[PDB]
RNA sequence: CUAGCUAGCAGUGGCGCCCGAACAGGGACUUGA
């Protein structure tokens, strides 16, 4: 071992507080704090440090409670160690493939020693139901989990590791963003399934134990923003078809409402029908073929930073909107108890902006913030974190959608 | 024999060097022979000469007035002094303790000096008059909480010894107890006094274990229920900011655990207030809130004790006035706490209010007890399901039923998805100006109306105007309008707000059985939109 | 070093008041409807 001195943007360590747990939770922390100290992996403190970390706990495909750290504020603070001194790359044909995977390999993190002046930027404290004990305090004598510093300094001997296999199926590309992995595969899902068992095989030749789980990215694409086809057209629809098109004139500048607004020029009643001219129903079928067309004078700025918007409509249907600036958006799409889902779809979202980019975006939703830091550890089963916020929306960009 | 924590000073600092203030010549005798005493039993020492430093010195007559005592402050060094993790943030509560049939509590005097520090840092001591504390001195930032610490780590192997007994430490007394006859528990005792003094603590054999409840910040702890300290209130007409002060802090500690404690009036009261001797003229309504609070207190209640086995219960009896309140019990009226929750957005309806509320219950219960039990809430499901679903939010909620305890919580009105027939248009505006503010504004139908304003803003321009509008239409409408302020508002279907305004709107609303509305944009010539829009920018505009 | 040569410390829980830091809207510079 020999560790690479970490030093912290000459912006001080983080004190975040800890929000309230529950006994299911702190005897399973405290079962594996156990074995976590006797193998030499943390140890007992005192006061002598002013740092802490949030912890908390969590529970797919087994009963088992692992645990990780809120390194969010830490990892935007040492972001240059990480982003410039030893970088990564992002390549593009894995989501032109037909099926990828998902792993997690936290226990290869959990069998490497760390330098000792960093350490203490890693305190992680537990609490104690009802103030009944002091809070049990704790060090990480090793590299921890989420820290995106552990994988780009450990790239090293992984890449060292996985030059076997490698060599053998050149066609196939791997990524480490995270504690997870990722691959490339265009071969059909047995294959898949196959060459996954291979790597699992030659990861357990170091004791590697990984036992949703796949996915696929070829049938993602943009949604259509589309509009009603009817043989009757009566005044409301026109005036929710016209406030759309003029909310959205921000995204295709090839809108107007020429033919239709002479139409409104009558103010009339709502049930009225009205038949659509020619020229009017040839604007919009115009307006129709422009926004079935991709977007067209965007790109993708790495630099930069990127935001997550949501959505709702209802019956379990939800939005997703991505963007850098303000109504240039990268992609869109659609999903379909109630945090559940929006655990899983913000999860889903994330993890498809880092195959495409490669990279974390931020997150707004709909809702206070007490509520989500509470009930949004009930459903989590990754092992990433990323940054959020909550706002409030109007009833204007619902209209994305039905 | 405990090991001390190295501590070090803030990045490049020393010690201040000060001069310690002129004093009188009658304590120094009397303080000098306290620093001698304090001196011969081995917690200090006295090298003067060599340290270039220097720390304040105070002779202090405190409570239990027996004699010139010493005291000295950090205030100088507390900021220098290298920052530290502040472990206790919080305090324990009554109604998240448990059964435990022999109980007792062990305090130890000068126990802070009970403990040495670190020789590198003990330099930082210079208590001139020199004397250089020896131990943890009084005062300090930290020293609480490497007091805890060495408490946690002792008591750590005789939990391993005795795992079953809980023990409920604080900054110096040790309440414990167990569920077993006395004999066991002295033995216990005994023990744990033994294991102690292998590091140098006190404990004597005739404190106050059942002699309680215990007078714990103002409580009443008895063997097998609890609750506050017995409180009384003044009983004259004058009230000055001191006795605010006081019966408000008193009613406050008790309405945390006793029900029906109402005290928004009396905050109002306070608003504005500024002065020391303010002589408040009690209005009518704190008169008969103090009243109902003495009725409520002029009869005592004890609360119960927590049962892991047994499951508790999350019930609420709302009062009105857009407050709330809740109850908490394992058993038919076994109350074990309740509290209070009436923060209100400008704008805001009941069912937010009962979830903020509910989810603040679920915040609380988790902190105290670590889960949540089956809430029972007086309103029906439809209604709930109904709201969260149409709603522009997620609200989800664990496990709960219905009550049939009036009054109860509903949605005094609804809005259609869907226009109407048989209904009439309205195109409707309404706009000012930034200097006169003497907007007008009115309606539309498929006859126009207008009416100028004062002192209003295009929002409240056209607020205004719709609410004239519908003072006047019918039953069945479908409006439009361009203000999303207003349409946004409406969806959340407030039936409660701070401005009358809304409150009006509201009240005229429901008589109205149906009604419909949508959003439109501007200034682009749709039916009604530009023809109010110059009738209403007549004389304004230009 | 706080108050008018004289008296003057901190913690805990609450009652509060002022400022700083965040959130949503309003008045001035630059682009489009």
């Amino acid at each position: 071992i020999e560790t690479v001195p970490v030093k912290l943007k000459p912006m001080d360590g983080p004190k975040v507080k800890q929000w309230p747990l529950t006994e299911e939770k702190i005897k399973a922390l405290v079962e594996i704090c156990t074995e976590m100290e006797k193998e030499g992996k943390i140890s007992k403190i005192g006061p002598e440090n002013p740092y802490n970390t949030p912890v908390f706990a969590i529970k797919k495909d087994s009963t088992k409670w692992r645990k990780l750290v809120d390194f969010r504020e830490l990892n935007k603070r040492t972001q240059d160690f990480w982003e410039v001194q030893l970088g990564i790359p992002h390549p593009a044909g894995l989501k032109k493939k037909k099926s990828v995977t998902v792993l997690d390999v936290g226990d290869a993190y959990f069998s490497v020693p760390l330098d000792e002046d960093f350490r203490k930027y890693t305190a992680f404290t537990i609490p104690s139901i009802n103030n009944e004990t002091p809070g049990i305090r704790y060090q990480y004598n090793v590299l921890p989990q989420g820290w995106k510093g552990s994988p780009a300094i450990f790239q090293s001997s992984m890449t060292k590791i996985l030059e076997p296999f490698k060599k053998q199926n050149p066609d196939i590309v791997i990524y480490q963003y995270m504690d997870d992995l990722y691959v490339g595969s265009d071969l059909e899902i047995g294959q898949h399934r196959t060459k996954i068992e291979e790597l699992r095989q030659h990861l357990l030749r170091w004791g590697l134990t990984t036992p949703g789980y796949e996915l696929h990215p070829d049938k993602w694409t943009v949604q259509p923003i589309v509009l009603p086809e009817k043989d009757s057209w009566t005044v409301n629809d026109i005036q929710k078809l016209v406030g759309k098109l003029n909310w959205a004139s921000q995204i295709y500048p090839g809108i107007k409402v020429r033919q239709l607004s002479k139409l409104l020029r009558g103010t009339k009643a709502l049930t009225e029908v009205i038949p659509l001219t020619e020229e009017a129903e040839l604007e919009l079928a115009e307006n129709r073929e422009i926004l079935k067309e991709p977007v067209h004078g965007v790109y993708y700025d790495p630099s930069k930073d990127l935001i997550a918007e949501i959505q709702k409509q209802g019956q379990g249907q939800w939005t997703y909107q991505i963007y850098q600036e303000p109504f240039k958006n990268l992609k869109t799409g659609k999903y379909a108890n109630d945090v559940k889902q929006l655990t899983e779809a913000v999860q889903k979202i994330t993890t498809e902006s880092i195959v495409i980019w490669g990279k974390t975006p931020k997150f707004k939703l709909p809702i206070q913030k007490e509520t989500w830091e509470t009930w949004w550890t009930e459903y989590w089963q990754a092992t990433w974190i990323p940054e959020w916020e909550f706002v409030n929306t109007p009833p204007l960009v619902k209209l994305w959608y039905q | 024999p405990i090991e001390t924590v190295p501590v070090k000073l803030k990045p490049g600092m020393d010690g201040p060097k000060v001069k310690q203030w002129p004093l009188t010549e009658e304590k120094i005798k009397a303080l000098v022979e306290i620093c001698t005493e304090m001196e011969k039993e081995g917690k200090i020492s006295k090298i003067g000469p060599e340290n270039p430093y220097n720390t304040p010195v105070f002779a202090i007559k405190k409570k239990d007035s027996t004699k010139w005592r010493k005291l000295v402050d950090f205030r100088e060094l507390n900021k220098r002094t290298q920052d530290f993790w502040e472990v206790q943030l919080g305090i324990p509560h009554p109604a998240g303790l448990k059964k435990k049939k022999s109980v007792t509590v062990l305090d130890v005097g000068d126990a802070y000096f009970s403990v040495p520090l670190d020789e590198d840092f003990r330099k930082y001591t210079a208590f001139t008059i020199r004397y250089q504390y020896n131990v943890l001195p009084q005062g300090w930032k930290g020293s609480p909480a490497i007091f805890q610490s060495s408490m946690t780590k002792i008591l750590e192997p005789f939990k391993k010894q005795n795992p079953d007994i809980v023990i409920y430490q604080y900054m110096d007394d040790l309440y414990v107890g167990s569920d077993l006859e006395i004999g066991q528990h002295r033995t216990k005792i005994e023990e744990l006094r033994q294991h102690l003094l292998r590091w140098g603590l006190t404990t004597p054999d005739k404190k106050h274990q059942k002699e309680p409840p215990f007078l714990w910040m103002g409580y009443e702890l008895h063997p097998d229920k609890w609750t506050v300290q017995p409180i009384v209130l003044p009983e004259k007409d004058s009230w000055t900011v001191n006795d605010i002060c006081k019966l408000v802090g008193k009613l406050n500690w008790a309405s945390q655990i006793y029900p029906g404690i109402k005290v928004r009036q009396l905050s109002k009261l306070l608003r504005g207030t500024k002065a020391l001797t303010e002589v408040i003229p009690l209005t009518e309504e704190a008169e008969l809130e103090l009243a109902e609070n003495r009725e409520i207190l002029k009869e005592p209640v004890h609360g119960v004790y927590y049962d892991p086995s047994k499951d508790l219960i999350a019930e609420i009896q709302k009062q009105g006035q857009g407050q709330w309140t809740y109850q908490i019990y394992q058993e038919p009226f076994k109350n074990l706490k309740t509290g209070k929750y009436a923060r209100m957005g400008a704008h805001t309806n009941d069912v937010k209010q009962l979830t903020e509320a509910v989810q603040k219950i679920t915040t609380e219960s988790i902190v105290i007890w670590g889960k949540t039990p089956k809430f029972k809430l007086p309103i029906q499901k439809e209604t709930w399901e109904t709201w969260w679903t149409e709603y522009w939010q997620a609200t989800w909620i664990p496990e709960w039923e219905f009550v049939n305890t009036p009054p109860l919580v509903k949605l005094w009105y609804q809005l259609e998805k869907e226009p109407i027939v048989g209904a009439e248009t309205f195109y409707v505006d309404g706009a000012a100006n930034r200097e006169t503010k003497l907007g007008k504004a009115g309606y539309v139908t498929n006859r126009q109306k207008v009416v100028p304003l004062t002192n209003t803003t295009n929002q409240k321009t056209q607020l205004q105007a719709i609410y004239l509008a519908l003072q006047d239409s019918g039953l069945e409408v479908n409006i439009v309008t361009d203000s999303q302020y207003a349409l946004g508002i409406i969806q959340a279907q407030p039936d409660k707000s701070e401005s009358e305004l809304v409150n009006q709107i509201i009240e005229q609303l429901i008589k109205k059985e149906k009604v419909y509305l949508a959003w439109v944009p501007a200034h682009k010539g749709i039916g009604g939109n530009e023809q109010v829009d110059k009738l209403v920018s007549a004389g304004i505009r230009k």
